[PDB]
RNA sequence: UCCCAAAAUGUAACGGAGGCGCCCAAAGGUCACCUCAAGACGGUUGGAAAUCGUCUGUAGAGCGCAAAGGUAGAAGGUGGCUUGACUGCGAGACUGACACGUCGAGCAGGGAGGAAACUCGGGCUUAGUGAACCGGUGGUACCGUGUGGAAGGGCCAUCG
RNA sequence: CACCCCCGUGCCCAUAGCACUGUGGAACCACCCCACCCCAUGCCGAACUGGGUCGUGAAACACAGCAGCGCCAAUGAUACUCGGACCGCAGGGUCCCGGAAAAGUCGGUCAGCGCGGGGGUU
């Protein structure tokens, strides 16, 4: 026993595995469920078919078509325009 | 304020639901209780308060309400979301939501 | 019990002073606010009911305790801790006390002479100053705790200080001169 | 010299100057040739060797500061981790690059002061004079 | 969690920084309502800040924590009513060598809030964890050594 | 979308915004008016909310002017760079070929486009 530190002070291993990112683009073909974004907060929001999960997920919930909408940062759109 | 309009303008889920929106101007005496389109930039049916008022101003309640019903079935219309602007769903309104929730 | 006093007297008065296009152009007072700013060195459970039952006999209003903004600095400062006493005058409850104050308060004052005329809120708004408890007609030391004061606030229509400071004066208002 | 407050430690990387005029604040400056690490030390050297030779009045300016920390080797190892916060202070200096600006001196006064100042720098220099006007 | 990380994902070092091993019966569900930090000028204990008032005010505040993303048409702040912090299931994707881990529309039984469209299978998200083995406890009545029970086991649940 | 204007509500959410300045009242909208209740203020009809005019168009709003500030923003040139090829012991640099900024300057803007209902051309 010593009078000086539990855990030793002026560190720099720690870091995470993490994954993230857009999963489905601008004119691909979808499937309902089908997960087209993982994300942190509401980078991009949900459009026209567009779910959004628990995790700011989102997911197709019909079949179709994506489709983003860039209206300038923060306005960020992803939708699904139906092919049929 | 402002914010209230926005706010249930915004919880108003247009396409999701399929139903078209009833809008409501009972700020002043000249309701103006619209059926809007969600899609087309479009209002469908529509009944005001200026056109003959009825004697009444705020008790043309049902009155409006009424008309617009009525003015519904002339067009087909039975799905419906209405929208309480700014206005607390309490008197003026919630009656002309009975007239048109009992005439269609 | 003062309303036409205020129209009669005071209203056509400021556009045969002034001249205003009209009647609703004139100065007008939008409302008195009354704070009640204790603690801090007064942080007591009693203290609490004390003042709050003693503005309910002068302003016939229930009053609100207005707590701490959660600031936790250096000094004694914490959470939301009742740290002040508010209640709101407008309309009809603001003329009762407003005269109240001209008649029974602002005379029945030891060491009276007038209160501050130099340019209060800038913007047509003033904001008076009292010095203690024992100066007003529903509150004695018979049926108190204490020593203590207050201060009030009044809200006016008017778009400068120079408009403002007529409003007050011709409604019945001391000036040091 | 030094920074006030910081983050501790940095990097290295080199490209052409990307904020450093001509004439700003005096009439006469000293621009780099060559890109290096400017030491606080070296700074010093030349300001005391520039203020000695303009005795009194104080019209030098430093348009370089220090702001980059190098570390070091306590005197052996490779067996532990990261090092030496306390090292010394660095302006990273890239050709182009206004260090040093005189006023209220003439060209031959000048011309010398930056002569002295150039023989304590890591670098080779060139002295200028006007007629640049950029944005204001 | 950020940086390294070379504008996809991924990427090492005894590289640079910093957190977690819980918490909340409301800090959950839903329906209502509210809108911040700061500064100037004016005022009771006061007076550097405080409680009050007007004027500026994408947010310079807040979000139980670390940081990053996100966010005022709220995820911030306040209240009414509540227990979906449900049981049975999972179209289809994300992610990993696996074993794990993530998201999830929709169906049934039953509910909660709201007039209602609707929303609800914990919390703005990303940390708050531990395979398997042996075992404690509540449920169940599958096996049970000739038969019928029983001991013991299995199975849901859950604790170490 | 004969034409003017107003009240609602969209797409578009600064070339739509602010400031300053001027016009509009009894059509519409705004304050205003009173409130014991419906309903409401951790206090106050401030706000919600109810009954209604008058009085005014002050405030708010709508509309119009304007380029003081915001916002938008070239051409040229440079930075940087995919590929090709080199220089320097090094930090670092060059040539050929396409790609191509940011900031700045010229300048451009006080938007444009729908649907419904109300009131005017005495
Ligand atoms: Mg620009
Ligand atoms: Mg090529
Ligand atoms: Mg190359
Ligand atoms: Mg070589
Ligand atoms: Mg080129």
């Amino acid at each position: 026993a010593h009078k000086k530190g539990v855990g030793s002070s002026k560190n720099g291993r720690d870091s995470n595995p993490k994954y993230l990112g857009v999963k489905k683009f601008g004119g691909e073909v979808v499937k309902a469920g089908n997960i087209l974004v993982r994300q942190r907060g509401t980078k991009f929001k949900a459009g026209q078919g567009v779910g959004m999960g628990r995790d700011h997920t989102l997911f197709a919930l019909s079949d179709g078509k994506v489709v983003f909408i860039n209206k300038g940062k923060g306005a960020r759109f992803i939708s699904i325009e139906a092919a049929q | 304020r402002r914010k209230l309009r926005t706010r249930r303008k915004v919880r108003t889920t247009t396409a999701a639901s399929g139903r078209l929106r009833l809008s409501v101007y009972r700020s002043s005496k000249h309701i103006y209780a619209q059926i809007i389109d969600d899609s087309r930039g479009q209002t469908l049916a529509a009944a005001s308060s200026a056109a003959l008022k009825s004697g009444n101003k705020t008790d043309t309640a049902a009155a409006v309400g009424k008309a617009l019903a009525a003015a519904a079935a002339e067009k087909g219309i039975k799905q419906v979301v209405f929208d309480r602007g700014s206005y607390k769903y309490h008197g003026r309104v919630k009656a002309l939501a009975d007239a048109a929730r009992e005439g269609g | 019990q003062l309303k036409t006093k205020y129209n009669d007297q005071v209203r056509p008065a400021l556009m045969q002073q002034f001249g205003y296009s009209s009647v609703m152009a004139v100065p007008r007072i939008e409302k008195i606010v009354v704070n009640e700013g204790l603690g801090s060195s007064k942080e007591d459970s009693k203290a609490i009911d004390k003042a709050a039952k003693e503005l309910a006999l002068i302003t016939l209003q229930k009053p609100i305790i207005t707590k701490a903004k959660k600031s936790i600095s250096n000094f004694k400062l914490r959470q939301g801790m009742p740290v002040g006493i508010k209640v709101t005058l407008r309309g009809e409850r603001m003329y009762v006390f407003l005269e109240k104050l001209i008649n029974i308060g602002l005379p029945r004052i030891r060491d009276f002479r007038g209160i501050n005329p130099n340019a209060f809120d800038g913007r047509g708004n003033y904001n008076l100053g009292i010095k203690e408890q024992l100066i007003f007609p529903e509150i004695t030391y018979d049926m108190v705790d204490k020593t203590r004061g207050m201060d009030i606030t009044i809200v006016t229509t008017a778009k400068t200080d120079e408009e403002a400071r007529a409003l007050l004066q011709s409604m019945g208002l001391p000036f040091r001169k | 010299k030094r920074t006030k407050f910081r983050k501790q430690f940095r990097g290295r990387m080199t490209g052409d100057a990307k904020g450093g005029d001509y004439v700003a604040f005096g009439d006469y400056g000293l621009i780099a040739m060559e890109p290096a690490w400017i030491k606080s030390n070296q700074i010093e050297a030349c300001r005391i060797v520039m203020s000695r030779h303009f005795r009194r009045g104080g019209k030098i300016y430093i348009r370089i500061f220090p702001d980059k920390p190098v570390t070091k080797k306590p005197a052996e190892t490779r067996m532990g981790k990261g090092k030496g916060a306390v090292e010394y202070w660095v302006s990273v200096v890239k050709p182009g690059r206004v260090m040093f600006e005189v006023a209220g001196v003439t060209e031959e006064q000048a011309k010398e002061a930056f002569r002295l100042a150039g023989h304590k720098l890591p670098i080779q220099t060139k002295m200028v004079k006007r007629e640049v006007y950029d944005e204001a």
